[PDB]
RNA sequence: CCCCACUAUGCUUAGCCCUAAACCUCAACAGUUAAAUCAACAAAACUGCUCGCCAGAACACUACGAGCCACAGCUUAAAACUCAAA
């Protein structure tokens, strides 16, 4: 309200490509967490429920990052069989 | 006994521990140029340490400095000051097209 | 008649006992050899346990006095552009050549570390060795 | 005057090398599977490097090559594991061929 | 010069122009994309109203006021009244995630207006009023 | 059915060195083919089914 | 259940009331990783020491008594009848 306008969340259109400008803006708001924050703010999440989800999300990220690391590590040996026939 | 036996000591080949870009430097709430490097250009959102690469201590100092600078009249809240858009990009985030 | 309780004693103890009890009419072909030339440890099943609290493995890191010289040499001059040949058991790298000269000069009575390191580089340069400082 | 094991270990090139990260070593191709080169460089485990695009035909069984070592044994401990997972191979980057 | 998605900053000396007008002088299309309606007001850089259209003013009612085709129709209507007043280039400021958020912008273009920038001003409270309780459906 | 004669003599020693695999003939063939592939490296359709 | 409006209430102040799945459902302190690793599951298995607590189910977060700014309240907390399970 008290800030300058046309600086925050503002994307310029290139060569009249408004679809790409809108997608860029949508990607910015998504990465910064705004799109998902507006949605969660439509109805009140009860504090006990917010902690449960924030803890589930935190643990799914740790589990997915750890499962990706394991697959990358064990994919080094995906090469062809060096001792075929034995 | 025997001269060629191993000897007890600390690892001589040990490498120094990693350091964040701001390790050893004072973070002041008046240094808005530095603080602006860790907020989103479009939304002013403070970046998490997974984007800034800062350690827990400096992530906290930067966060506390930003919050102080914002409410004391030194730093905008809803966007990165456009004067600082051409500063070195030290954050691991890719936005445009 | 026998025993397949592999976690109860060892094949020797189980075999010896059943021979005494008359369960085994004949000793197996290996029994007399084991008795004459037994292993250092009797092969008894054990369950490996996980360490907790203040329990730590007794294995020690292998270090040598020359490792301090090697750590400094790699920091100052980096790894030599010459390639290690680990197949030759008598291979000498630039670092090992540096360490040997560094050891000789220390035995000549010099005790300073920063001075004993600069004089060593000069000696090798005189001998034709290439020492390109990393920085 | 029989050399002890402690003496062999102290004066072995592998001991003298120190850490293996970013160390240039000479390897020998001992097994080839398509474009996968299996190279022994004097360690416990071989490394596997893909045939270079340039002068690919020069890399044959017995060809001696230059490597930049990264790890002598690729191992990692994953969450909920009591020991380390090992792929039983060294990590190295193939630079080229060694010539006299 | 390379294209910058960042808008020109007022007070600096930019070379960008639209019909000889600077970014600060281009009229603004304010799109309110609600869940059940879409409202579009075009104003001048001095905040003079030039055109207004919403799905309700275009004859859509009740569950029809909140669709993509209804917002697109409202955009065309606002573009027509704005074009008569001399508007060609507009800056779009959209607040809300309703169904007419993007469709309302298309209608403005089909109506003859050229969008030079897009700004989101969806209200996000930084801690604010407590929202209503979840609907039990 | 040509079940092979007892695969060991009177002393009980099997004749074939791969007896204890249970598939000595199959693995003896795989061993011979794998060995030929090795020797070639050291050295280096419609008609039938 | 959905929509609209609105109240006690959520806030502040000054007093009360004293409850929770008040739960890491893990008492405090100290020690150990060797023995047998260990009913099961949870959350690797234990030792010393101390306090608190428990002794079939249900009756029963009940009755009576007592105390309490509590008055349709809280704390402490039975018995009879009944069952061969819980
Ligand atoms: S790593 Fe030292 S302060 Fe961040
Ligand atoms: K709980
Ligand atoms: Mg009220
Ligand atoms: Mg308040
Ligand atoms: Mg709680
Ligand atoms: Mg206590
Ligand atoms: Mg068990
Ligand atoms: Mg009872
Ligand atoms: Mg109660
Ligand atoms: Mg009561
Ligand atoms: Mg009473």
């Amino acid at each position: 309200a008290k800030h300058l306008k046309f600086i925050a969340r503002t994307v310029m259109v290139q060569e009249g490509n408004v679809e790409s400008a809108y997608r860029t803006l949508n990607r910015i708001l998504t990465m910064d967490g705004l799109i998902e924050d507006i949605k969660h703010r439509r109805y009140y999440e009860k504090p006990c429920r917010r902690r449960q989800r924030e803890s589930y999300e935190r643990c799914r990220r740790i589990y997915n990052m750890e499962m990706a690391r394991k697959i990358n590590f064990l994919m080094r040996k995906n090469r062809a069989d060096p001792w075929q026939g034995c | 006994s025997n001269e060629d036996l191993p000897i007890s000591m600390e690892n001589p080949y040990k490498e120094p521990l990693k350091k964040c870009i701001l390790c050893g430097k004072h973070v002041d709430y008046k240094n808005v140029q530095l603080l602006s490097q860790f907020v989103s250009p479009f939304t002013g959102c403070i970046y998490g340490r997974h984007i800034t690469g800062l350690c827990g201590k400096k992530q906290k100092e930067i966060t506390k400095a930003i919050k102080r600078a914002q409410i004391m009249g030194f730093m905008p809240v809803t966007y990165k000051d456009p004067a600082y858009l051409k500063d070195p990009k030290v954050c691991n985030i890719r936005y445009r097209e | 008649a026998g025993s397949r309780l592999e976690t109860v004693g060892s094949i020797f103890s189980r075999t010896r006992d059943l021979v005494r009890a008359g369960v085994l009419k004949e000793k197996p072909l290996w029994f007399d050899v084991y008795d004459a030339f037994p292993p250092l440890r009797e092969p008894v099943f054990q369950r490996p346990r996980v360490r907790y609290g203040k329990a730590k493995a007794p294995i020690q890191d292998i270090w040598y006095h020359e490792d301090r010289i090697r750590a400094k040499f790699y920091s100052v001059y980096g790894s030599g552009q010459r390639a290690f040949d680990l197949f030759n058991p008598n291979f000498k790298s630039t670092c090992q050549r540096f360490v040997e000269k560094y050891t000789e000069l220390q035995k000549l009575g010099e005790t300073d570390e920063e001075k004993l390191f600069v004089e060593t580089g000069k000696a090798l340069l005189a001998e034709g060795v290439i020492l390109r400082r990393v920085g | 005057n029989v050399e002890s094991f402690a003496s062999m270990l102290r004066h072995s090139p592998l001991t003298q090398m120190g850490p293996a990260k970013d160390k240039l070593v000479i390897g020998r191709i001992f097994h080839i599977v398509e474009n996968d080169l299996y190279i022994d460089f004097g360690g416990k485990f071989h490394c596997v490097c893909r045939r270079p695009e340039v002068d690919g035909e020069k890399y044959q069984k017995g060809t001696r090559v230059r490597l930049r070592l990264l790890d002598l044994e690729l191992t990692s401990r994953f969450l909920g594991a009591t020991t380390d997972t090992t792929v039983l191979e060294a990590n190295a980057v193939l630079l080229g061929i060694q010539e006299s | 010069t390379k294209f910058s998605i960042y808008p020109p900053i007022p007070g600096e000396e930019s070379s960008l122009r639209w019909a000889g007008k600077k970014f600060e002088e281009i009229p603004i299309a304010h799109i309110k994309a609600s869940h059940n309606n879409t409202q579009i007001q075009v104003v001048s850089a001095s905040n003079e109203p030039l055109a207004f259209a919403s799905c309700g003013t275009e004859g859509f009612r009740n569950a029809k006021k909140g669709t993509g085709i209804a917002a697109q129709t409202a955009g065309i209507a606002a573009a027509a009244r704005a074009k008569q007043k001399g508007v060609i280039h507009i800056r779009v400021v959209v607040k809300g995630l309703g169904p007419g958020r993007l469709s309302a912008m298309h209608g403005l273009i089909m109506g003859g207006l050229e969008v030079i920038s897009i700004t989101d001003n969806t209200p996000i409270p930084h801690x604010g009023c407590r929202p209503r309780k979840a609907r039990k459906l | 059915p040509r079940q092979r004669a007892i695969q060991w003599g009177e002393d009980g020693r099997p004749f074939h060195y791969l007896f204890y695999t249970g598939k000595q003939s199959y693995y003896s063939l795989m061993h011979d083919v794998y060995g030929m592939l090795l020797n070639l490296e050291k050295h280096q359709v419609i008609g039938s089914r």
